[PDB]
């Protein structure tokens, strides 16, 4: 979880 | 009566939308899907059609960094895809100086590029130009005084305040004035001679702080903040005001999209996009 964009990777 | 494009995006997965916002009826228009799904990449226009570059699809499947630079012409309603970059690029910077695409640093897997290359769209051939003094991702784009700026960003290892200046006759880069706060996957745009930075990522929280560079006194000052925190935001300017669209809140993803006047220095909720979104290209056309 990018806490930038929010996409789970 | 130019419209403000919106292309791709994340929200659950990488999204192929292509849609358009009209400030004048606050109507959307729904336009051609891109060929391929992505986000974290950044829009453009030279000559009246849209352009799209970089990013990534994020989906179920798995995750593939996009090179890719497709074009989008209004007119005939159709993408068209053209020359890819020498390395892909999510999280992309953008900006465009005499009908030349720049692409400002990105990631491609663990790999944060500093390097910087130029489009030409009369060719279409991408050429690399001199690298960035930091290593950038989540980076704001603004051409000023027929200079590219790089503000913030991630370096790889840390959240980054520093912003950098290109000179394209020189070709050559140069540290300027860093920001008062650290802003990472920012908004950044150009309004009435000064480079804004509104949003991102400070490194603990989501900002909604604004702050704006005077040229002249190379100097940043804030001006009014945003109602919605946000990073990973879309923004342009469209008729002397700034529009920020959509991000992520740290909490969920944003379809609200507000509007700077600079005259009153007050922000304001003028429409929704259709869904919440983080991750988008913009442009104006």
């Amino acid at each position: 979880l990018d806490p930038e964009t929010g996409e789970f990777l | 009566g130019r419209l403000i494009y919106t292309a791709g995006g994340y929200f659950r997965q990488s999204l192929s939308y292509l849609e358009a916002y009209n400030p004048s009826d606050g109507t959307w228009l729904r336009l051609a899907d891109l060929q391929v799904p992505r986000s974290g990449l950044a829009g453009c226009v030279v000559g009246g059609l849209l352009y799209a570059v970089g990013g990534r699809n994020n989906s179920p499947d798995g995750n593939t960094d996009s090179s890719a630079l497709d074009c989008y012409n209004p007119m005939t309603n159709q993408w068209s895809p053209c020359a890819p970059m020498s390395v892909p690029r999510n999280r992309i910077g953008v900006g465009v100086i005499d009908g030349h695409i720049y692409a400002v640093g990105g990631s491609h897997g663990c790999i944060h590029h500093n390097s910087v290359e130029r489009y030409e769209p009369e060719r279409d051939e991408w050429h690399l130009v001199a690298p960035m003094l930091t290593r950038r991702i989540g980076v704001g784009v603004a051409v000023l005084n027929r200079l590219l700026y790089a503000v913030g960003g991630f370096d790889g290892t840390n959240r980054l305040n520093s912003a950098e200046c290109y000179y394209p006759e020189r070709n050559e880069w140069r540290m300027i004035t860093a920001m008062n706060t650290i802003r990472s996957g920012a908004g950044v745009c150009v309004l009435h001679n000064c480079i804004y930075a509104a949003g991102g990522y400070d490194g603990q929280d989501q900002l909604n702080s604004v702050e704006r560079y005077d040229v002249a006194t190379a100097t940043w000052t804030f001006v009014a903040p945003m109602k919605h925190r946000r990073s990973a935001l879309g923004i342009t300017v469209h008729q002397g005001r700034i529009y920020v669209l959509g991000g992520y809140d740290g909490h969920t993803f944003l379809d609200s999209v507000e509007c700077y006047d600079p005259d009153t220095d007050t922000w304001s909720e003028v429409t929704r996009m259709t869904s919440g979104r983080s991750g988008v290209g913009v442009a104006v056309t």
